[PDB]
DNA sequence: TTAGTTGGGGGGTGACTGTTAAAAGTGCATACCGAACAAAGATAAAATTT
DNA sequence: AAATTTTATCTCCAGGCGGTATGCACTTTTAACAGTCACCCCCCAACTAA
């Protein structure tokens, strides 16, 4: 066959050309770097010729022996591709990439030392020389001084390959002569304990006696304030749990498992649909569909990667890595589960955005936990951590949690970084974007195989809002009825939305607490921002010890729910409900030209407001049925000022009467001598009638209406139903059946109860001012003085503005006439309580409109006249009650926009010691992501370029500092009510504690407050303003003004703190 | 078409003209010379050439810029809008034609084997437009092995051919 | 800022053009801000009859002296015409008031759709918010709500110059068509019928009439044209398919068809709608590749009564009432 | 559904090696438009203009 | 620098408009002529694996 010969002599020839063409000068990753410099080239071109095997490591010593603003956005985008290149474990695609940024003049400009830091050390995790040196080269040619991390690269490079200990000696030499500190390189940040292992066997070899510095004994708080918590020296009564240690490690492991799952399935608590053939149709459709968009997103996130992986081929960067992270199937099953609970209304695609790229990090990060090794780590610590809080189980030493887990040996605690603000956006953008193409249903579902044609399940559709426009994800309607028709029984959450069934972990640093496994931020702020937690980390580690003292205390606080609350709970709600209690209706119950429009509107605006109650009404009763016989804990952390929020959103102590009814704590104690009072006291309380009362005539009425109350208890819905005409209905019934249970019991005082009590401060707010100021008339009006009867002033302020209503309306305006009796203690509750703050009357209007609506028997039809009205008539009355809170609001309001005329945001240090700032500040600029779809504008949190807003920074100065002060008192409370063996959680202002320690917890409070205000809190923040701002003399007259404002406090008045301990009103 | 071969041709540069004035001297010069040799001695020359050339050079490139800017000025006005359409789809027919042409002979580089060669083909080289007709005339064994040859053959080059491209990268061809 | 007409030329031509209607040519003439009242001074003169509308209470006793003795055909009314109806739902104050009781007040009577013109209303629009004024009256047009109960109620009221062009925006002037110019064609045959330089009228303020001669310098730079633009509800603007139920999907439409001005009807349909684009597009005679700045009105009505005439899906829209206030 | 295969012919153009300058491409930045209607009344600091 | 115009209106519990046009700075690409050789497409049949 002559054409088969000349065939195969012809591919032979061409296979050699294209071998020999490559060999010298297709889609191939480069290695060897391009040099501009002339010498430098030349110095690589002889280096790589000298031998076939070229002398690295001598050229690597003689490179760096002879040593001759915040980033833009495409910086922090190329930092994040290197650094997650290291994760990802794909070395040769940065490599190329950083070869490719080099080689061109524009593109070189982009590069900094960072960068080719990262590299260096992850080709030095594998020990290569060549590519070492090459990158080298490199950051030589740049024009940049090799650093400590560039000497460690070396060092652990030199280490891992067991090469011989010149170069070493070498090395270490020159770090000495260039001043290069050994010691310094073992404290450095960006560094995993293997590489320290390497790097220290590394300067073993030639130094034999190299020591690392000798651990320190914890270091303990010495504050004033604090002081007596950490004194080693008294009596202590910790409190122990009441389960054996089996019990609680067992706990721990499914709290493990759940947490690693990553999910959780609560069956739903809707009546259960008869299964007619109607729904057993709808869930086969379902599970079909389901099947197969899961196969069309498999096959779009491998097309999405092969396209991505092509692109970062040609020299420019894409999320290939990011995408990297995660295993497909999880990945897969995360967008499965984010389209099932879409709602019919939509979903905007920022939002969505936002919420997918949050998702992804988690999962990242409980996985490099998991592969890393460090679960074993935390099992083996947390099983001997346990010893402290069991009854069974004893210690040697009695101690705080975190002293006691610090004792016992911390674990190695690394924990990854957030990722850039663009490129989680843009990873969001991207996913969200596959999970809109991916799926597709057929038309017509109800009608089988009336057409083969197929419709997307999401649309995108614009919505407009005045002139403005937002896009927004809307599913089929068809899908839609799909869902509801199919009426599955099963309800989907994720792990950090459902209270941890173990023991919260001890906080032990700004980066460790609270979930096991997934991170939490100690302040709850935007993802962009990050002042707080810098300002936070540059402290002596030893001032944040309350403060994380305090959030582990509330942590560990055992929870249960209540059986029969929930059972009628239950009745109303798989009924018609109960619209008057609280309980949504269920949207059967509706009232279902122009005027046929018109109450067509009014109908569907009814359906569209209940249809979202009853869903948050369903998602709490589910998570409360399937916690019905189980032990439960809610973690806590603060928001940027100190205040303390529960971190699970569905089901905690913070929500509306049901969710405060729902739960009870879990450990008993005897009611003891005086435990019946209090429970009476606290159920005339709850009532609302006797709130003007003394403590003797509650109880009176308390025991005259013990008929009703023990009728309520016994038959609740079947009875009277007087319980239901209490202001909070649910926890008045509660307490109840309490009352009854202690009272028909043989003894009353051997009865056991697991029922909080709440006491509560009148006029927070006021009391914090007068006691900053010392005024008399002040601290006599909030109860802060000793008397017989409680005295508010929203009571006063209400007289008073009836009495001029009273004599308006003598004279027979109809809006004076029309208000007979509407003037109330909260119609004028708010106003009066927000004037100290600095309220507008613009403002004062928007809340009494807002309460006289609600009234429902007061016309509907003269509130814009009421309202303007009642304010005037307020500000009328409120012109000379309050003057020292006032000297003291001017004085803070000054300071704060003077500060904040220089170009600086207002700091200040809360006396236990946590630093706050304000983050006000004008938005120039909010940045655009291009994309297939449409572009997403988002507001970028963190740039510190822009000029503080003054009329923020003057408005939130006095409420955020008052609110400062109000949980510091709540955080000494707590900690010293911990030593005596009270049960302690707070909701902002009310502490609650069990029935018999009541006593106990008033005097703790009341020598609190004592203590924390004795010191000079006025005197100490100007001190601290002078010192930060006016060091400057930049600007000298402004500084000079600055300074005269700041040293010019209010003077004090004439009251001694002492008579707090001897007031019963001060707290009830 | 006609109004491709309208449209004027740009000003031809300052430096083509200087190879064009020692071009034929060139030639003459060595008759052994090739074009590149040709070329490479004349970038020598531009190497060594004054900057007095050059700037008369650039006057007169400067002067035939403006006569040839003004001249297709004057052309592009008084055409007609359907010629023009015409045009302009067929001179993207060219650069559609281009790209295949380009996207064959990468496909060609890239040591592509040959195709199953058919027994009508075969037939016709055995027997050696006229020949097309007397062979289809005619058409109204051996290559089938071939063919067969072939298809063993040919398959585990395609099975060899991948291992290069997973090396030069080229997965996408796949 | 108010303009209200004092030059008496200007009067008699205005009252000309006003009273040159054929048929019975004295229509109740509603008058929106006559203020000093030369110009319902030159209608009452030419037989007409008017009724006065004053957002201002100042004008109201100079005006009834001028009405003395005149036979009951001059009635002050304390009103404003754009303050007709609030959507708020509290007491009406005296400033506004309501369409019902100011129309049985005047004894005016209720006319069907498909006859002819009850009334006639002239005026000037809001100097600055003529946007605002045009939705307001497009949303009471389409909804068959407020005055326009009453029939098909004439508007002649003058405009400015920029809003006149935007407003009469066609499909051969792509850059100015928007939504509120299709919905106006589509609703409504506007015609003009006089023009005037702003230097003819004069500006009175709360302060009195302008009395700056700096001011009136700068005004001179300050000269634009105002348009007497006349508005006729069209007979035939609403349909089966078409009905005032179903308008607010069709703005909807409206409005997000011009969100994306560069773009084929296919993309925005694909949106809008879960049936076929392509069968759409071929049942209402276009071509596949249709940009949307090349759609008449009368296209785009096409297209609705299209889509909303379908019968074969049980669901043909996307929007709801949940993208409101979203 | 279609690009690829073999024969004798023919045709157009790719490479080459060369500088030059105009034309296209790419990333960033700022400015203007939509003024989806929907009563009214209040007060003083931020913001722009002459 | 004073005046007039415009704007936001106590705080916390984690929120942000989208599209089109024009401009600037720098890199990348393309056509200008040379002559000779090489390569691919026809020319029309014939057909075949992607
Ligand atoms: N600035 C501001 N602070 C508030 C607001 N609502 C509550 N607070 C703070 O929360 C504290 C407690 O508020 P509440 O318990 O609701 O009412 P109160 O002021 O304590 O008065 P009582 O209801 O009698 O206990 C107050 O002292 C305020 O400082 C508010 O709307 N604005
Ligand atoms: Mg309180």
């Amino acid at each position: 066959w002559a054409k088969i010969l000349e065939k195969d002599k012809r591919t032979q020839q061409m296979r050699m050309q294209r071998l020999k063409a490559k060999l010298q000068m297709t889609r191939r990753l480069q290695v060897e770097p391009r040099l501009l410099s002339k010498q430098m080239a030349g110095c690589l071109e002889d280096c790589t010729r000298q031998a076939p095997e070229s002398p690295w490591e001598e050229q690597l010593a003689r490179l760096l022996q002879e040593a001759p603003a915040q980033l833009s956005g495409q910086q922090q985008r190329l930092l994040a591709f290197f650094k997650c290149c290291l994760l990802t474990d794909q070395l040769p695609l940065a490599h190329h990439l950083l070869v490719v940024h080099h080689g061109q003049r524009q593109k070189r400009k982009l590069l900094t030392l960072d960068m080719y830091n990262a590299v260096m050390l992850g080709w030095a995790r594998q020990g290569a020389f060549k590519e070492l040196v090459y990158v080298l080269f490199m950051v030589k040619d740049a024009g940049l001084t090799p650093d400590l991390l560039s000497y460690a690269a070396a060092l652990q490079c030199m280490g891992r390959q067991d090469q011989d200990a010149g170069t070493i000696e070498r090395c270490l030499e020159q770090m000495s002569q260039e001043g290069l500190k050994l010691q310094a390189l073992f404290t450095a940040v960006l560094l995993s304990e293997e590489d320290r292992a390497t790097v220290l066997k590394a300067v073993h070899k030639v130094k034999p006696t190299f020591s690392l510095p000798p651990q320190l004994p914890p270091p303990v708080n010495t504050s004033k304030l604090l002081r007596d918590v950490y004194a080693k020296d008294g009596r202590v009564s910790y409190p122990k749990l009441h389960l054996p240690l089996k019990t609680l490690q067992c706990l721990f492991e499914k709290q493990l498992h759940m947490e690693l799952a990553s999910r959780v399935c609560v069956v739903s608590v809707e009546k259960p649909t008869l299964p007619s053939k109607e729904v057993k149709h709808a869930r086969k459709t379902l599970k079909t569909l389901r099947d197969q968009w899961e196969k069309a997103l498999c096959r779009a996130l491998r097309e999405t990667k092969n396209r991505l992986e092509r692109e970062v081929y040609e020299g420019r960067f894409s999320l290939y890595p990011f995408l990297c992270l995660l295993d497909e199937r999880e990945v897969v099953r995360m967008l499965l589960q984010v389209l099932q609970a879409l709602p019919a209304q939509g979903e905007s695609f920022t939002t969505l955005a936002r919420e997918l790229s949050a998702r992804t990090f988690s999962r990242h990060v409980v996985q490099r936990q998991r592969v890393s090794g460090q679960v074993q780590a935390l099992q083996n610590h947390y099983r001997k951590y346990l010893c402290l809080l069991a009854s069974d189980a004893e210690v040697p030493e009695p101690c705080l949690p975190r002293q006691y887990w610090e004792e016992l040996g911390a674990p190695e605690a690394l924990r990854e970084q957030p990722w850039p603000l663009p490129v989680q956006m843009e990873l969001g953008k991207l996913l969200a974007e596959m999970l809109v193409q991916a799926t597709q249903m057929p038309c017509s579902l109800d009608k089988p195989h009336r057409s083969s044609r197929l419709v997307p399940v999401l649309y995108h559709v614009y919505s407009f809002r005045n002139v403005q426009q937002i896009g927004i994800l809307k599913p089929h309607p068809a899908y839609v009825q799909l869902l509801e028709k199919a009426a599955e029984p099963t309800l989907t959450f994720e792990a950090v939305d459902v209270p941890m069934l173990c023991p919260p972990l001890p906080w032990t640093s700004p980066h460790s607490g609270a979930f096991l496994l997934s991170p939490t931020k100690l302040m709850r702020t935007v993802e962009g921002a990050t002042q707080h937690q810098e300002l936070l980390e540059t402290c002596p580690p030893t001032a944040l010890h309350g403060a994380l003292d305090a959030l582990t205390q509330l942590g560990n606080c055992a929870w249960r729910v209540n059986g029969r609350v929930l059972d009628l709970v239950l009745q109303l709600f798989q009924a018609k409900g109960c619209p008057q209690l609280g309980v949504p209706a269920p949207p059967s119950e509706a009232p279902q030209k122009a005027e046929l429009r018109r109450e067509l509107a009014h109908c569907q605006k009814v359906a569209r407001e209940m249809h979202s109650l009853r869903a948050e009404a369903l998602y709490r009763l589910s998570l409360a049925q399937h916690l019905r016989d189980r032990v439960f804990w809610l973690p806590h952390n603060m928001d940027f000022r100190g205040r303390t929020y529960p971190c699970p959103p569905h089901f905690n102590h913070l929500g509306s009467d049901v969710a405060r009814a729902l739960l009870e704590f879990a450990q008993g104690r005897p009611l003891g001598p005086h435990g019946l009072d209090w429970l009476k006291i606290h159920l005339v309380n709850l009532t609302g009638l006797k709130k003007r009362e003394p403590l003797r005539k509650r109880l009176a009425f308390a025991e005259e209406v013990m008929d009703d109350i023990l009728d309520s208890a016994d038959q609740p819905l079947t009875g009277r139903k007087w319980w239901m005409g209490a202001e909070e209905p649910w926890q008045t019934l509660a307490c109840c059946m309490e009352v009854a249970n202690a009272v028909r019991a043989s003894d009353p005082a051997a009865y056991v109860s697991h029922l909080p009590v709440h006491q509560d401060g009148s006029c927070n707010g006021l009391q914090h001012y007068a006691a900053l100021g010392r005024d008399s008339v002040g601290a006599a009006s909030v109860n802060l003085e000793p008397s017989d009867v409680p005295q508010d002033v929203y009571s006063g302020v209400a007289a008073q503005v009836e009495v001029f209503r009273r004599q308006d309306a003598q004279r027979g305006m109809r809006v004076a006439q029309v208000l007979e009796g509407f003037i109330t203690r909260k119609v004028v509750k708010q106003t009066v309580m927000t004037v100290v703050y600095g309220v507008t009357r613009y403002g004062g209007r928007l809340q009494i409109e807002k309460r006289l609506r609600e009234l429902s028997d007061f016309p509907q039809e003269f509130v814009w006249e009421a309202s303007h009205y009642l304010v005037r008539q307020v500000f009328k009355s409120l012109q000379e009650m309050f003057s020292g809170t006032r000297a003291i609001q001017h004085w803070l309001t000054e300071s704060a926009r003077l500060i904040s005329h220089m170009g600086s945001v207002v700091e200040w240090v809360t006396p236990l010691g946590v630093p706050v700032i304000q983050p006000y500040r004008l938005d120039s600029k909010v940045k655009q992501i291009g994309g297939g779809i449409q572009s997403i504008t988002y507001t970028h949190n963190g740039d510190i370029s822009r000029k503080p807003n003054t009329r923020k920074q003057k408005n939130g100065f006095p409420p955020n500092f008052i609110h400062s002060l109000d949980s510091s008192h709540m955080m000494l409370t707590a900690l010293h009510c911990y030593r005596k063996g009270l049960t302690f959680v707070s909701v902002h202002d009310c502490y609650w504690t069990h029935a018999a320690d009541v006593s106990v917890m008033n005097q703790v409070c009341r020598e609190q407050f004592v203590r924390l205000h004795s010191e000079p809190i006025l005197q100490d923040l100007s001190r601290f303003l002078v010192k930060r701002f006016c060091s400057e003399p930049q600007k000298i007259l402004e500084a000079s003004q600055l300074k005269e404002t700041l040293q010019a406090v209010p003077k004090p008045g004439a009251f001694d703190l002492e008579q707090v301990k001897r007031s019963t009103y001060f707290f009830s | 078409s006609s109004v491709l071969a309208s449209c004027p041709k740009k000003p031809v540069s300052s430096y083509l003209r200087f190879s064009k004035e020692q071009l034929p001297i060139f030639k003459a010069q060595n008759p052994d010379a090739k074009t590149t040799e040709l070329i490479r001695r004349i970038a020598q020359r531009w190497r060594e050439l004054p900057d007095s050339k050059k700037k008369i050079y650039q006057d007169a490139y400067r002067a035939e810029w403006q006569v040839y800017k003004e001249e297709i000025s004057r052309f592009k006005e008084q055409l007609t809008p359907s010629q023009i359409m015409s045009l302009e789809k067929e001179i993207m027919d060219k650069h559609l034609k281009r790209k295949a042409m380009t996207k064959k002979k990468e496909l060609t580089l890239l040591g592509k084997p040959k195709r199953p060669r058919s027994a009508y083909n075969v037939y016709v080289a055995e027997r050696f437009q006229e020949k097309l007709k007397t062979v289809k005339e005619n058409w109204k064994e051996l290559y089938i092995q071939h063919a067969k040859e072939d298809e063993t053959r040919y398959h585990n080059e395609m099975k060899s051919w991948e291992e290069q491209m997973i090396e030069v990268g080229r997965k996408d061809l796949l | 800022f108010k303009r209200y007409v004092t030059d008496r030329r200007l009067a008699e031509t205005l009252a000309q053009i006003y009273l040159g209607k054929p048929s019975r040519p004295p229509h109740l003439l509603l008058e929106c801000n006559p203020g000093p009242g030369i110009l319902t001074q030159a209608l009452l003169e030419a037989g007409a009859k008017v009724v006065a509308l004053e957002s201002d209470k100042t004008f109201i006793p100079h005006l009834e002296s001028l009405g003395k003795n005149l036979d009951g055909k001059l009635r002050v009314i304390h009103c404003d015409f754009f303050k007709l109806d609030p959507r708020s739902g509290g007491v009406i104050k005296p400033p506004a008031m309501s369409s019902r009781g100011l129309f049985k007040n005047l004894g005016i009577e209720a006319v069907p759709w498909t006859a002819d013109i009850p009334l006639k209303v002239v005026g000037m629009f809001p100097s600055r918010g003529e946007k605002r004024a045009l939705w307001k009256l497009a949303y009471d047009l389409y909804s068959c709500t407020s005055i326009y109960k009453f029939g098909r109620i004439e508007v002649n009221m003058f405009i400015g110059e920029k809003e006149f062009q935007k407003l009469m925006a066609d499909p051969g002037n792509p850059d100015l068509y928007h939504v509120l110019s299709v919905i106006w064609q589509l609703a409504c045959e506007i015609k003009v019928l006089h023009m005037e330089p702003w230097s003819s009228f004069d500006i009175y303020t709360r302060k009195g009439p302008l009395e700056n001669p700096k001011r009136r310098e700068l005004l001179d730079q300050l000269q634009q044209k105002l348009y007497l633009i006349q508005m006729i509800p069209r007979q035939n603007l609403f349909t089966k398919n078409l009905t005032p139920m179903n308008y607010n999907i069709f703005f909807h439409l409206l409005k997000h068809c011009f969100g994306r001005r560069s773009a084929t009807v296919i993309d925005h349909l694909r949106s809008l709608t879960p049936l076929d684009a392509r069968d759409i597009l071929m049942q209402i005679g276009k071509q596949e590749d249709e940009k949307v700045v090349n759609m008449h009105p009368q296209d785009f009505k096409t297209l609705f009564e299209t889509i909303e005439r379908s019968k074969d899906c049980a669901y043909k829209w996307l929007y709801d009432e949940t993208l409101e206030d979203r």
